[PDB]
């Protein structure tokens, strides 16, 4: 008179009752796990693959006489976060075109995901390879991360497409090769922004990064975001100018100031640091 | 010069049309893609497009698109005319009222336009063939609407119905007696010749002879196809005694009200034991009249015989046919009616039967297809009337008819119409 | 050489192929219809189109282009110069492009 | 505390679910099979007795 | 193409539909990302039946999620396959029902039903040829049994022509989960006989019995429970999604199973159900199927189907089978069960065939029947209602929301009338 469900029960190891069914269920569960390991769809293999491809090694190119020139691999760092920018390809932005988010991260170790290349946007009168202030270029991702080239771009603010947290202008790594890649350097201080045009850009200095189609500066905040690679902040485009208004139009009419010279200070948020390699 | 137009309405009509036209396209040597390899005997069923392929003279009707688009994806997507596969949007759902009183008109007009176009090209149209299942809502309803529409569009033109009635006990639906009675009421005054095509009797034939425990509907469709081919080969193949379809309503119809009959075929054999048997003309004639060989669940021993049209194909001998007929008449257990001294109509064709690869039948040199009209056919009508009225007594399943737009009275007129038909059959059977 | 393929002719061809897919089935569809041929013949599942594959797709979708015009449009479409077209990129160009 | 190996226990030690119809299943049975009578009979021409034959 | 739209309210129907959509996505080869990676072309001709097509090449289920509280819906959006549903089909209240039928049907239900009615409308004119409606809910709770049935009445009002079926999780007297089922259970079942064209019943107690006796699984949860009910869900609509030798739509099943307008309550069963031991040990054959699918202990409600006579029955075979074996099995089981079947109608059994077996299976059978054994459940329901109504227990929170004893009395009388007219056919003779 073998009867099941007899109040207290032991493991399937004992023979009290209903042990065969439990043991067979356990066997078939690991046999399904055998199927999952036979066909390469393991979540563990996926996470390990992503982690290993994200954290590969890389060499930063050395800088001679501290002058940035096209083709080097350099680090881009927000000073206000004191942190280096990286890209998350695996996360997909909400858009018909394929674009991937970029976030700033405190850890500064040289990684493949954290490295970038500088490329000449369009042929220019400057034949020499030294980069200059106010010269358009395109930032490209390392060929190791993706065989296809990926460029950092932005498109004008729309209520249809606003940042998930910051709600402001987006920055996206996309396959677009259009004019949106046009990025330009700018020297930090208000007094000399205009006159620093046409001068070589040297590494290690506090610089500003501005988009051409929008004339917006790229910057970051203490804005929280979550992804695979720990906890990371946001990078976007916005004008963090000082709030007080100045009579630029009336200064124009009187004739004291001309538009190209700026008059409004911008906060420390907007600063960015180019980082080269320590040793050759 | 001579053509016959085929109509396939209802799901069963569709699945029998597929098999029949596969059989005909193989036996005519035309590929499924539609053009003759080239490495006037087709004008009856196929029509030249002018250069290359051949255009079907067939029409397909159904209210549910699964079978139609399945055929459109099948091997004959390159064969069939595009919009002669007329498909609806909503299935009639086994309801005669749905197919006859609400949504049948949105499709019957298109079908009549199509048949105008097909008949206009044809110059020597011989008649119409109709394929449908009685125990299906859309089948019965659309077959009805088509029959009264063509009855006033043409009139005297001949039509033959290879129709599938529900089996006595082997049937799928519960409400099939209703639409069966209504379909019979619709067709008994509009169909020149109608044959029985129930399924379980032929299932028994297959189990007995082919020795199979597991056949399906495909074999049924194939064998019905072979019967149709045997019947229609006389119009397109040379023979010593050619019989036209017009010699059906003049030889198998003693009275206008009696036009229901049943078919049979011989020999049925597999490829394993065919070479070890005789298969003589006398034997295939004797087996054709064997009571269990009937394709319909009807016992000929319980009624008299009126007229049999039996046709041979192959290298048959008229003298041997006459000898077999003499032996049949000599046998006592088959008895004819007194007022019909001669009741055999024989035709001879020289084309041997075709064999489809992958089918059950083997290659044979002689074959006979027989169509018999007998007074014993009233048994199926009586049993269907019982299955009707037992559940008809207390207004069962009636409101899905009446609230659809059907009037409640028509079942009555069907009842006394079938009663008068049965009285006609049992009055004819008496001796004079 | 008889002639080189001209930009306005390229625009005409792309407009024709761009309009042809609209006529079939419904408005929201034609994306699944284009994807479905790629599923039908992309055996390796890698996601890369080729010259002959695109020729086949055009032949299926009632568009017999010249070999030369097909090479011209292929070259215009690809900048990688690898002789392979990403299916999603081709779909985005043909279907979602504000510019003619 | 388990974190990574917690996948193993949730997968094999009574997670509050059941795994993808594998209780309903039938040596290896995913074997999603499909073929309709028309799609098999009249086109590739396999013998009607040789169809069915459940396995 | 004769597409059907899904609606579900309350956490019960939410779970049922969530797992049903997982089953359908698995069957059709749709990833939780909504992108198709099937193997056949045969999975794609009938995608429009359940999935609409959106930008990016993805598909969206045409389902509506309604509730008076957001907890279970936030759970389902976080669960697997939660990304298939559009964010617009979630509708939720901030109050909840609290197992109060009046709250879910009169005060909060009426004011909230406008949005859900609007969305179901726009989706309904979204489709070309609408086929019907299916609803999944539990009558033992507040929000479901109230708001769902109010939507039932409204939709039946604006669409008198279409067909509508509901899947009702009813309270079992043995397994008790709340103190006040009978009141709102009777209130809901009253409003079902007049509007629902099809209603089929599921019971937690008997479904537990299935899980613990047939499957013999040591510690079942709600997951495999919902898996069984979802398998039953999907087994009925196979012909509308796949080719078969005998197609049969929901209207055909209705007109072929229901004799009278007020007998539209149904009992369902699924086969082959087996324990985790004998999968490779028992041969899958039509005789074994037909034997198991008429086992009384295979049904999902406490009602014993041996205690009455079957009015109509239907079996929907899936997979490649010969038609004869089905036919003779049906007729033989009809003949040796003459005393257990009604006599005045002959051949009260439907056989339907679809040629696509389920995932991981070679054959399957879904049984739907209408029997005089279902009314025993309403005897328990009526006895409980009368006993707890005689002392006027818990009546006053209902009546403090615009209710009075008139509707309770009329619902009780109507349900007893239904029981009477359903039982008088049991002993009827022609
Ligand atoms: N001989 C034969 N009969 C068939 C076939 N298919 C269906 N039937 C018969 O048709 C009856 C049911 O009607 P169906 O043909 O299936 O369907 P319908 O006639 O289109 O009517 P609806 O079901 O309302 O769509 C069954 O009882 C069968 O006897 C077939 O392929 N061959
Ligand atoms: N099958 C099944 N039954 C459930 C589920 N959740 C709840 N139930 C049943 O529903 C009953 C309670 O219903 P309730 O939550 O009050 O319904 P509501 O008030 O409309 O939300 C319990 O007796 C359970 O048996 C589920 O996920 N699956
Ligand atoms: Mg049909």
């Amino acid at each position: 008179m073998h009867n099941y469900n007899v109040d207290r029960k032991y493991q399937y190891n004992c023979r009290i009752g209903n042990w065969s069914e439990e043991w067979e269920l356990d066997e078939y569960k690991m046999k399904e796990y055998l199927k999952n390991k036979e066909k390469q769809k393991l979540v563990s293999t996926d996470k390990e693959d992503r982690l290993k491809r994200s954290l590969g090694g890389v060499n930063l190119s050395y800088a001679n006489e501290g002058l940035v020139k096209f083709g080097y691999t350099v680090m881009i760092e927000s000073d206000f976060m004191n942190a280096v920018v990286a890209s998350n390809i695996w996360d997909k932005i909400t858009g018909t075109e394929e674009a991937y988010g970029v976030t700033v991260t405190s850890q500064k170790e040289p990684i493949v995901r954290t490295a970038f290349q500088l490329l000449r946007y369009e042929q220019d009168q400057y034949q020499d390879d030294v980069i200059h202030y106010g010269q358009n270029f395109k930032i490209a991702v390392i060929s190791r991360l993706s065989e296809k080239p990926l460029y950092l771009t932005s498109s004008h603010i729309t209520p249809q497409k606003c940042a998930k947290f910051s709600r402001k202008q987006e920055v996206s790594i996309s396959t677009n090769e259009g004019i949106n890649s046009a990025w330009c350097f700018e020297y930090m201080d208000p007094k000399l922004r205009y006159e620093m045009k046409g001068q070589p850009v040297r590494s290690g200095e506090p610089v500003l990064i501005k988009h051409i189609p929008t004339c917006q500066w790229l910057a970051t905040d203490n804005v929280q975001y979550n992804n695979e690679f720990g906890q990371e902040f946001e990078v976007f485009c916005n004008s963090y100018q000082c709030h007080n208004k100045t009579q630029n139009l009336i200064a124009e009419k009187v004739g004291r100031k001309t538009i190209e010279t700026p008059m409004r200070n911008q906060t420390n948020q907007n600063t960015f640091r180019i980082v080269t390699a320590l040793y050759p | 010069m001579r053509e016959v137009i085929s109509i396939h309405v209802g799901q069963g009509g569709i699945q029998v049309g597929n098999a029949c036209w596969e059989l005909f396209c193989l036996e005519h040597g035309i590929q499924p893609d539609g053009q003759m390899p080239s490495d006037d005997a087709f004008n009856t069923f196929f029509s030249e497009t002018g250069a290359g392929k051949h255009v079907p003279r067939a029409v397909f009707l159904d209210l549910e698109p699964t079978v139609i688009d399945e055929v459109r994806t099948g091997t004959y997507r390159q064969l069939f005319h595009p919009e002669q596969l007329i498909s609806g949007k909503e299935d009639a759902a086994n309801n005669f009222a749905r197919g006859h009183y609400t949504i049948g008109k949105e499709i019957v007009d298109l079908c009549l336009d199509r048949i105008r176009k097909l008949a206009d090209n044809c110059t020597g149209l011989q008649g119409f063939l109709v394929f449908n299942s009685v125990g299906g809502g859309t089948g019965s309803g659309l077959g009805s609407l088509l029959l009264e529409r063509l009855s006033v569009d043409y009139g005297k033109k001949s039509k033959l119905g290879f129709t599938i009635y529900p089996s006595p006990q082997v049937s799928t639906a519960v409400v099939e007696p209703y639409n069966s009675i209504l379909s019979t009421h619709s067709l008994l005054e509009h169909t020149d010749v109608a044959v029985m095509l129930d399924n379980e009797a032929i299932y028994d034939i297959c189990r007995r002879n082919l020795d199979i425990e597991r056949p399906t509907y495909t074999n049924l469709n194939r064998l019905i196809a072979q019967v149709i081919s045997s019947l229609t080969a006389s119009l397109r193949f040379d023979g010593a005694l050619n019989v036209d379809i017009t010699e059906f309503q003049t030889n198998l119809v003693p009275y206008p009200r009696i036009h229901f009959m049943l078919s049979s075929y011989a020999p049925i054999i597999s490829a394993e034991k065919a070479y070890h048997e005789q298969l003589s003309v006398a034997e295939i004639t004797n087996s054709a009249f064997e009571p269990a060989n009937m394709m319909a669940k009807c016992d000929p021993r319980h009624g008299k015989y009126m007229a049999c049209s039996m046709m041979y194909r192959g290298d048959v001998v008229p003298k041997d046919v006459n000898a077999s007929i003499a032996t049949i008449k000599t046998k006592r257990t088959i008895q004819f009616v007194d007022w019909c001294p001669t009741g055999f109509k024989v035709g001879i064709n020289y084309q041997p039967p075709t064999v489809v690869p992958g089918g059950d039948l083997a290659k044979v040199m002689r074959a006979v297809c027989m169509i018999s009209n007998s007074t014993a056919i009233a048994e199926v009508f009586s049993r269907l009337d019982h299955k009707f009225d037992l559940m008809y007594a207390k207004r069962a399943f009636v409101h899905w008819y009446v609230g659809e737009g059907m009037e409640e009275g028509e079942f009555s007129e069907a009842r006394e119409d079938l009663a008068a038909l049965e009285k006609d059959y049992e009055e004819v059977g008496i001796e004079t | 050489d008889d002639l080189a393929i001209t930009k306005e002719e390229v625009k005409g061809i792309v407009k024709t192929i761009r309009q042809k897919l609209i006529q079939k089935t419904k408005g929201a569809n034609d994306e699944f219809l284009l994807r479905k041929l790629f599923k039908e013949f992309d055996i390796s599942n890698s996601g890369f189109l080729t010259l002959d594959e695109m020729n086949a797709m055009l032949i299926k979708l009632e568009i017999p282009i010249q070999k030369r015009y097909l090479n011209a449009v292929f070259s215009q479409l690809d900048r990688n110069h690898s002789g392979v077209i990403e299916f999603e990129e081709f779909v985005y160009y043909i279907v979602n492009d504000p510019y003619p | 505390i388990d974190k990574e190996f917690n996948q193993h226990v949730i997968f094999n030690t009574q997670g509050v679910q059941q795994h993808i119809l594998f209780g309903h299943g039938v040596t290896d049975y995913n074997k999603r099979e499909y073929g309709t009578s028309y799609d098999l009979s009249f086109n590739q021409k396999i013998k009607p007795q040789t169809q069915i034959y459940s396995k | 193409m004769r597409e059907i739209v899904h609606i579900q309210g309350g956490q019960c129907g939410n779970q049922i539909g969530a797992k049903f959509w997982e089953v359908i996505s698995d069957e059709h080869g749709i990833d939780p990302t909504g992108t198709y990676h099937g193997d056949s072309d045969l999975q794609l001709e009938r995608i429009n039946v359940y999935y609409n097509e959106a930008t990016g090449g993805r598909y969206v289920p045409r389902a509506i999620l309604m509730d008076l509280e957001p907890g279970t819906m936030d759970s389902v959006r976080a669960g697997p396959f939660g990304q298939l549903f559009r964010p617009d089909n979630f509708v939720f209240g901030q109050t909840g029902a609290g197992n109060n039928w009046a709250k879910g049907h009169y005060t909060e239900g009426a004011e909230l039903i406008d949005s859900v009615l609007d969305v179901v409308r726009k989706e309904a004119e979204g489709c070309d040829c609408l086929q019907g409606f299916q609803i999944t809910h539990s009558l033992g709770g507040g929000t479901g049994s109230g708001m769902g049935t109010l939507l039932i009445s409204k939709v039946r009002e604006e669409y008198p022509d279409r067909i509508m079926e509901t899947f009702s999780v009813v309270p079992s007297p043995k397994v008790s989960d709340t103190v006040v089922e009978p009141y709102n259970a009777t209130l809901s079942v009253h409003q079902l006989v007049e509007n629902a064209d099809e209603c089929m019943v599921i019971d937690n107690e008997a479904l537990y019995d299935i899980c613990f006796r047939t499957l013999k699984l040591t510690t079942p949860t709600y997951g495999d429970l919902n898996h069984l009910v979802s398998a039953a869900m999907s087994g009925v609509t196979c012909c509308l999604r796949f080719p078969g030798q005998l197609n049969s739509d929901l209207r055909k099943l209705a007109v072929n199973l229901i004799p009278f307008p007020r007998l539209h309550f149904f009992m369902i069963g699924f086969a082959p159900l087996t324990s985790r031991g004998s999968q490779q040990y028992r041969a899958l054959t039509v005789p074994e199927l037909t034997q198991q699918m008429f086992d009384a202990k295979n049904m999902m409600c406490a009602a014993d189907p041996r205690h009455g006579r079957y009015l109509t029955a239907s079996a929907l075979f899936r997979g490649r089978m010969s038609t004869k074996e089905v036919d003779e099995q049906m007729l033989n089981v009809q003949n040796k069960n003459s005393s257990y079947f009604v006599e005045w109608i002959p051949n009260n059994i439907k056989s339907s065939i679809c040629d696509i077996p389920p995932k991981g299976l070679k054959m399957a059978v879904t049984f739907v029947g209408n029997s005089t054994a279902i009314q025993e459940m309403f005897k328990r329901v009526a006895e409980q209602f009368t006993a707890m109504f005689r002392r006027k227990a818990f009546l006053h929170w209902y009546t403090g929301e615009g209710m009075d004893e008139m509707e309770f009395t009329e619902a009780e009388s109507n349900m007893n009338d239904l029981v009477s007219e359903y039982q008088q056919y049991q002993d009827a003779t022609a």
